[PDB]
């Protein structure tokens, strides 16, 4: 401890060799809420690092006539007006390498976990173009989110953009955490994006994948409310930036960002700042060109480019039920498929509140195993059979027989759509649930008992005949020997629960 | 298309505002390359159109790529023409950009023949006064909601439902029954939608991939991660 | 000091004062203008700098007003963020944005003096513990249970509540504290003001007899302040509860009035300080600035900050820029029902909007969550029933649905509770209204027991014995 | 407010070039701005508003804004 | 609030 | 551009077509220190003062000052149409397009002590052929901020720098700090 | 526009003892566009006085004149500007009234109906019944009582 | 300046002079009976109002410690 200091500075004195540079270099003429118009900057480039003489680091946005509009990514308390500002010559890189696993970084790759600093050697931009067509694939792995009522439904698979869009306090972050939470299994890097969050928000979510141990392959990008604008919209380009290393890497990654919006509205305060001409809802006019910049990079690569993918689960809040929003028809319109959710499913008791009539996914059946789409059929069949008879359900007592079974058939299937939060289940399970269900081997026992039922079940499947698991996990489909030995389970604990 | 050189004074996101010599600058909807250079170490030139004429020898563009690590100073060149997107046989299976740049990595597509993009409306001796019915060999469309020839019409389907498919029997109709041609244009194309789309034409026979140019179709592409210029000129 | 300038422009509060070329003050010291009185006397006047303006001009946003002052009056750079007074010489004296005594008492002493400005605590240094604190009000005790430590909203128009509310919580819960207390009144009015600070000084909290016994520090500023200082106020209380927390290291209870004046100050200011108008006419800068005042409001793990904050929704706009914003910031938010107060359902707490994040079965209790969960079914049940009852008859109704919709509105009869503060206008005496009684008592009017009170037996009262004497009594007068 | 369409440098050259004199540009309008649909014309001293002007181009214009120093 | 009592009177 | 920019270059231009580039620099560096010295500027501004009584003031400092008679036409413009309040502006921005057009560049040697002129005329050669000036009127200040050396600033106002006084010690507290 | 009706409202006080005891009532009066709160300088103005009066034009058409539309009208000051006859008598009505509007609402779509629901709804309109008052027809505080 | 009686004779160049006094009205009482116009001048024809006391026509309000709970 004693020699150790003297050989760093004998080492990173005899490092540089006192090496002299051109640089471009600019005057400070105001600064006020964020922006610095700075004089000088002549052979600047547009999204470049300009560095002030107080520390703080901006990025030269919109080069006028006259000066540089720069955004700061801090504070310009200390700025001088006056101050020489040194251009860096460099566009907004972060160090990128896989001991960000289990971190939780801000937009600057850094940590604010205090656990030491990433060891990182490798380097990416933060803007990074998207793949391009050739260097696509079709979807066809499926992304299991534990979340029965989605992959049966509206499935998503391992590229595919879909948009988790909802109200406020519906269940959007509950659904992101189950889909972090269910990647235990598979080998699926995910990442979480937090922007404008609460920092105790951050904090518990942390906690909870700490808890459940879905720490040792996530990533935390957080960039609280606090924040400056600048940090708030660079954010998910980072995290896509680290999301594309292990994409590009051969790995399947996940990324999750969380409010969207308010990414948006960081852009728009600094475009208003700025002085840049509004549009509807004071958002500038490349809005859309913000987010679909950032989410055409979620891609499914091309079996030579090392058959990984990205796959991007942006969240939208929407207000007052206004899906024709400005920011919400702009994701729906760039994202593969939608999932909303509703209050009143969410008041009414069905979480999480999935409103599938109104959702969908146009990669479609490809983004499930052969086991799970024969199941998903009579689903979606019998669910959209009760969709239509919900009406009807209140003069169900004068109705067809073969009326009221669909009815009570319908509201039996929504029982086992419920879900309890931070418990996603495997894909097994499900499909073991979506059968019982829609075969009808549940169509005896009263709604306050299918969800005891059939967590029962699932339990007593697991573990007594664990050939039913292996053969839906190994083979991938549902087979008739599979069928069997769900039977012959279906039939025993039918017995095991009426004996109570 | 000449010594007509000119320098960026303005970069604010995609929209340009260059200044050239004061007796000469292009008109408006005239192609401008600006001859940039890229942060990697290698010329990367940009593609921008005259919107407007600014006065004091400036005019205002609008880039059809992006438009980061620009400065002010580069040099841009004035192409005294619309941009002229290659045209004929040569389009044919291949996938383009707004600009004509071939984006499929099949390798140069030949600019023999170049058509600028801005131009007038046919006239009005040289149109056509007869309502004539287009026959698409679709029992349905062919009955109860025909279509024209030389009209437009407007496709009001959702997702899942029969669409793609739907498109590309109507090109195969049109260039079996008649000697007819087909050109897709993907305005916000999403882009793992593209691919798939252009992997289902290939499959399909739509586009011949054991021969180019016995296919039926051109396939131009503005997708979503592209610059509002693009995706409206695409 | 060596700083002075010289006043270039005033229009209205905002004024950009001419400062020597190299010397200059940074954004967000205070500026110190030495104007004159209504008399012939030299009167001060506390500026913000907001921007530097170029041309060695710095845009101030004033404090005071700015009516009486001139072009070309002297302006001291304090080279300072505008300090406040802080410790226990704040507790139990009105103060101000500036952070002067206005209770007609002695200075207060700035020995220990506190920047208004100031970064959010680290991630490292923040909680996790999830726990609740009992209010005593059944509709927030049984449906959003607010968290200790937390920060907890009040959201609803003007005539709904959240000043009752709020005055009802500050009645259970400021004695009750361990910890001081510290009260923001942020663009509300002067009256409620006098008359808190009165109660408060009656409820043996001020101490009147002796002031550094007490725990509350009291910070003002009205409709009638100019918006600079509207827009400071939060800070300067939100300053005082910082220390609180930190130094003293004790638990802080933080009331704040409405903090929708802390972001329309703001909009009022951002038009005169040359930035243009956002969505629908608030700030650029909304997001940010709420934010800001927000994350400094936090449990740091060394002391806690409980949060209880009301936001005025304008024009019952819930989906307005300026609650928008705040519903992301808060913990167990409390939207208040135009349509609950417009028949008397006092507290008119909106019981399916009203959501919180300690109603988890881990943190609350299965029971607790059960409850409350088939409370939040029935009422949904009942608004989806609601149109085909009011068209289509009560009468032909099904046999669960008549049911469902007979124990409905007698939840929403029951979920009503007449207020300590509130006697003047129930006209009744108020009832403190433990959880586990709530719970009890809507188990049993969902349990299917009390299916033979009549509806007005469930109006008003504290707990469920209370609904079985009002109903006795309701027979007795109805049979003689 | 501060800037105008005849701001450009070679007008005020020309201006400089000669202070007081007799004859101004009568019918002779040099265009400048060319914007959308609008076209900032300096000269065209004597010009009516209605009036039909004729460009190089062979355009027919209608002489709408008849500000101090440029006619658009 | 006047476009969403709208949508809720629609509904 | 600007106001101030667009003016200069005018007069610029009608002072480069009949060469008088030294006779216009000596004019607006003697209309310079005649608009400074604040009284005569507000008297030239105050818009509420009579425009004939500007200008007989103005032909008064044409006689008694010796100006060019086409710099002399450009303050009477400048009179005549009222951006006389801006004169200050466009005479400071008059140096730039001067330097322009005669192709001189001009950059700052903040040094801590004088020199002997041999390595002035070396660095002055050097940022001419880096810029391709081909007479650069190089110019230096006294200094005493500056630690040891001497640095350049040239580009359009000091756009561009290389310095070795205190960016040696500023690499080096960057370099222990590592961060 | 707020700091403009606020700075010219907040002028209307009661003076502490100290000072006189002397007071300002105002009635500011705020016309709405078709009965519309959500106007920008009703909502203002709504949320700077402490209570409001909100007058209807159904009830106006209807006959109910004073036009009050009691249960949106409010009084931020409540019993505490009455006299103790009126806080006896007329303490716990206003909630009451209320509760019987919002009864005799839902009763419009009930069949067969209970007596003491019959009993409560013919109270609430002897009520309605006695708010009446002809314009520049005033009661005093006993004939109040 | 904002003009109290919207002055058509106002000349481009005419003087303005500075009164030195904050906007006040000369307040007193025989106001009892009198119908005036904002600038407490008589406009019911009767005569003209004495008052020498002049209070301010932009007091402040009055704060926490000067006022009263309202109860009568
Ligand atoms: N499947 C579920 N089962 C039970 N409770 C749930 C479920 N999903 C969400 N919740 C509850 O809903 C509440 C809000 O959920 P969550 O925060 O995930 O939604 P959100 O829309 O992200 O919230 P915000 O609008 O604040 O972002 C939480 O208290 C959570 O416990
Ligand atoms: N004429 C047809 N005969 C049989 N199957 C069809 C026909 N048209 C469409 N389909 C099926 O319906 C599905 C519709 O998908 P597609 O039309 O590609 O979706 P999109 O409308 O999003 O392009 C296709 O997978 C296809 O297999
Ligand atoms: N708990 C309650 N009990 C009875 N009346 C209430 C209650 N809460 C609010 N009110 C009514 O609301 C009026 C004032 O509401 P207030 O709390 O000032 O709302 P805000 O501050 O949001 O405008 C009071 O005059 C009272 O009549």
């Amino acid at each position: 401890r004693a020699d150790e200091i003297s050989k760093i500075i004998r080492e990173r004195i005899e490092g540089y060799n006192r090496e002299v540079k051109v640089v471009n270099t600019g005057t400070v003429l105001q600064v006020g809420d964020g922006i610095a118009r700075i004089h000088g900057l002549d052979e600047v480039m547009a999204g470049e690092l300009v560095e002030f003489e107080e520390g703080t680091i901006g990025i030269a946005l919109n080069l006028e006539s006259n000066n540089v509009g720069v955004v700061l990514m801090g504070d310009g308390l200390m700025i001088q007006e006056g101050s020489s500002v040194k251009a860096t010559g460099r566009i907004a890189q972060i160090p990128v390498s896989e001991a960000y696993l289990g971190r939780v970084i801000n937009a600057l790759a850094k940590p604010i976990d205090g656990r030491g600093e990433i060891t990182a050697s490798e380097s990416r931009l933060i803007e990074s173009p998207a793949p391009g067509i050739m260097s696509r694939r079709s979807v066809y792995e499926p992304l299991q989110t534990g979340l029965i009522a989605i992959d049966a439904m509206i499935p998503v698979g391992r590229g595919q953009r879909e948009l988790i869009i909802g109200d406020r306090q519906t269940g959007k972050t509950a659904v992101a955490t189950d889909t972090i939470l269910n990647q235990q299994g598979q080998n699926v890097i995910c990442v979480y994006v937090a922007i404008g969050q609460k920092a105790s928000s951050v904090a518990q979510v942390v906690t909870n994948f700490q808890e459940r141990g879905a720490m040792e392959y996530t990533i935390v990008v957080a960039e609280t409310a606090d924040s400056p604008a600048t940090l708030q919209y660079l954010a998910p380009y980072t995290g896509a930036a680290l999301a594309e290393y292990f994409m590009y890497r051969e790995r399947h990654t996940l990324i999750i960002y969380d409010d969207l919006s308010k990414q948006a509205q960081a852009y728009r305060q600094m475009s208003l700042l700025l002085r840049r001409p509004p549009g509807r809802e004071a958002y500038p006019g490349d809005v859309f060109y913000l987010h679909s910049r950032l989410l055409e990079r979620a891609a499914k690569l091309s079996s030579l480019l090392g058959e990984g993918s990205m796959t991007a689960l942006p969240i939208v809040e929407t207000q007052a039920g206004d899906v024709s929003a400005y920011i919400p028809t702009n994701v729906i319109s760039i994202t593969d498929g939608q999932i909303f959710l509703s209050a009143d499913l969410f008041n009414a008791g069905i979480r999480p509140a999935i409103n599938v009539g109104i959702s969908v996914s146009r990669v479609g059946s490809a983004a499930q195993i052969k086991a799970m789409k024969k199941v998903a059929g009579k689903l979606k069949l019998e669910l959209a059979q009760f969709a239509e008879l919900e009406a009807f359900a209140q003069f169900a007592s004068d109705l067809d027989k073969a009326t009221q079974n669909q009815l009570a058939r319908g509201q039996r299937l929504r029982e086992l759509l419920k879900q309890p939060q931070s418990a996603p289940l495997t894909v097994e399970e499900q499909v073991m649930t979506i059968y019982t269900g829609t075969n009808g081997y549940l169509d005896s026992l009263e709604l306050d008992q299918v969800r005891k039922y059939l967590v029962e079940l699932r339990t007593y499947v697991k573990t007594n005949k664990p050939e039913f698991q292996e053969i839906i996990s190994s083979t991938k489909t549902f087979t008739e020997e599979a069928e069997a030995l769900l039977k012959e389970a279906i039939q025993e604990q039918m017995e095991r629960f009426l004996l109570q | 298309e000449k010594k007509n050189l000119g320098r960026i004074a303005q970069i604010i996101g995609p929209v340009l505002d260059v200044a050239f010599p004061p007796g000469k600058m292009p008109n408006i909807y005239n192609a401008l390359i600006v001859k940039g250079r890229d942060t990697a170490g290698q010329p990367m030139n940009v593609t921008c159109e005259v919107q407007q004429l600014l006065g004091n020898n400036r005019v205002r563009a609008v880039a059809m790529s992006a438009t980061d690590g620009l400065t002010r100073g580069m040099e841009v060149i004035d192409t005294g023409a619309p941009l002229s997107v290659p045209v004929g046989g040569a389009t044919l299976g291949r996938i383009f950009n707004v600009l004509g740049e071939p984006v499929d990595n099949l390798g140069p597509v030949d600019t023999r023949t170049t058509s600028p993009i801005h131009r007038s409306a046919p006239a009005f001796t040289q149109l056509d006064t007869k309502l004539s019915i287009f026959e698409t060999g679709i029992k349905v469309v062919d009955l109860l909601a025909p279509y024209r020839r030389g009209g437009k019409i407007g496709l009001f389907g959702g997702a899942g439902v029969g669409k793609t498919v739907l498109i590309m029997e109507l090109i195969n109709n049109i260039a079996k029954a008649h000697g007819g041609v087909s050109v897709f244009g993907g305005v916000g194309e999403r882009t793992r939608e593209g691919n798939d789309l252009y992997m289902e034409m290939k499959e399909s026979g739509v586009i011949n991939e054991q021969n180019i140019a016995e296919s039926k179709v051109a396939l131009v592409y503005g997708q979503m991660n592209e610059p509002p210029g693009a995706r409206m000129r695409v | 000091k060596k700083n002075l300038g010289r006043i270039a422009q005033i229009i209205g509060p905002v004024l950009d004062v001419a400062f020597p070329p190299g010397k200059m003050p940074n954004i967000y010291n205070a500026l110190i203008v030495k104007g004159r009185d209504t008399a012939g006397q030299p009167m001060n006047v506390t500026c913000e700098v907001q921007q530097l303006l170029g041309n060695n001009r710095v845009r101030a946003v004033a404090m005071s007003a700015t009516d009486g002052l001139t072009r070309g009056m002297e302006v001291i750079d304090t080279g300072a963020p505008l300090s406040v007074p802080v410790g226990g010489a704040t507790l139990g004296r009105i103060f101000n944005v500036l952070g002067e005594p206005v209770d007609n008492l002695g200075p207060v002493d700035t020995r220990t003096t506190s920047p208004i400005h100031r970064s959010a605590p680290a991630f490292t240094q923040l909680d996790t513990k999830l726990s609740i604190f009992e209010t005593g009000i059944k509709v927030v005790d049984l449906l959003a249970p607010y968290r200790r430590g937390g920060k907890i909203g009040l959201f609803g128009g003007a005539g709904v509540g959240k000043t009752v509310l709020i005055m009802e919580l500050i009645n259970n819960i400021a004695k009750a504290h361990g910890g001081v207390s510290v009260f923001g009144g942020v663009g509300e009015r002067t009256r409620e003001g006098n008359d808190l600070y009165m109660e408060m000084k009656e409820s043996g909290v001020i101490n009147e007899q002796n002031i550094a016994e007490s725990k509350v520090a009291l910070v003002y500023g009205q409709m009638n302040e100019p918006p600079g200082a509207r827009m400071r106020v939060g800070l300067t209380a939100l300053t005082m509860a910082e220390y609180f927390r930190d130094v003293n290291e004790q638990d802080v209870l933080l009331f704040i009035d409405n903090i929708f004046r802390f972001v329309q100050a703001g909009s009022e200011v951002s038009a005169l300080l040359g930035r243009m108008p956002s969505a629908v006419g608030y700030q650029p800068t909304l997001s940010t600035e709420m934010g800001s005042l927000q994350e400094r409001i936090t449990s740091t793990k060394e002391g806690s900050i409980t949060s209880i904050q009301a936001v005025y929704v304008p024009a019952d706009d819930l989906t307005d820029p300026a609650p928008a914003t705040t519903f992301a910031h808060l913990d167990a938010t409390t939207v208040l029902s135009r349509g609950l107060a417009a028949k008397g359902i006092y507290p008119a707490v909106d019981p399916l909007d009203s959501t919180s994040t300690m109603l988890q079965p881990r943190i609350v209790g299965e029971e607790h969550y059960e409850i409350a969960q088939r409370v939040k079914e029935t009422l949904q049940r009942y608004k989806e029933l609601q149109d085909i009852i009011a068209i289509l008859g009560l009468d032909e109704l099904s046999e669960e649905d008549r049911l469902t919709v007979a124990r409905a509105r007698k939840i929403e009869r029951f979920l009503s509770q007449p207020f300590f503060v509130a006697e003047v206008f129930t006209g009744s005496p108020g009832k403190y209204v433990g959880l586990a009684e709530t719970i009890r008592g809507f188990q049993l009017i969902l349990s299917g027991e009390l299916d033979s009170l009549p509806e007005q037996a469930f109006y008003l009262v504290g707990n469920i014995d209370e609904a079985t004497a009002k109903a006795m009594n309701l027979e007795m007068e109805s049979k003689l | 407010a501060t800037i105008r369409a005849d701001e450009i440098s070679k007008i005020i050259r020309e201006r400089i070039e000669g202070y007081n004199r007799e004859v101004k540009v009568v019918n002779t309008g040099t265009v400048l701005q060319v914007g959308d649909g609008i076209a900032r014309i300096h000269g065209l001293d004597e010009v009516m508003a209605g009036e039909l002007v004729e460009f190089e181009e062979g355009t027919i214009g209608i002489a709408l804004n008849l500000e101090s120093n440029n006619v658009g | 609030a006047n476009l969403r009592e709208l949508r809720d009177r629609i509904g | 551009d600007s106001t101030a920019s667009r003016y200069a270059s005018a007069l610029a231009d009608v002072a480069d077509v009949t060469g008088t580039l030294e006779a216009t620099n000596s004019d607006v560096e003697k209309l310079i220190r005649i608009f400074s010295e604040e009284p005569v500027y507000y008297f030239f501004a105050n818009p509420v003062i009579s425009i004939d009584n500007k200008r007989s003031v103005l032909d008064e400092i044409i006689t008694t000052s010796g100006l060019q008679p086409h710099t002399a036409n450009f303050i009477n413009i400048l009179i005549d149409s009222e951006r006389i309040n801006l004169v200050k502006e466009i005479l400071n921005e008059f140096e730039d397009v001067f330097n322009k057009i005669t192709g001189t560049e001009v950059a700052v040697v903040t040094s801590v002590v004088k020199l002997e002129n041999d390595h002035l005329a070396q660095i002055a050669k050097g940022v001419q052929k880096i810029t391709g000036a081909k007479n650069v009127r190089i110019k230096t200040v006294i200094d005493p901020s500056l630690v040891a050396g001497f640095t350049i600033r040239y580009g359009n106002e000091g756009s561009k720098l290389v310095d070795m006084s205190v960016k040696k010690q500023l690499e080096e507290i960057a370099a222990q700090l590592e961060m």
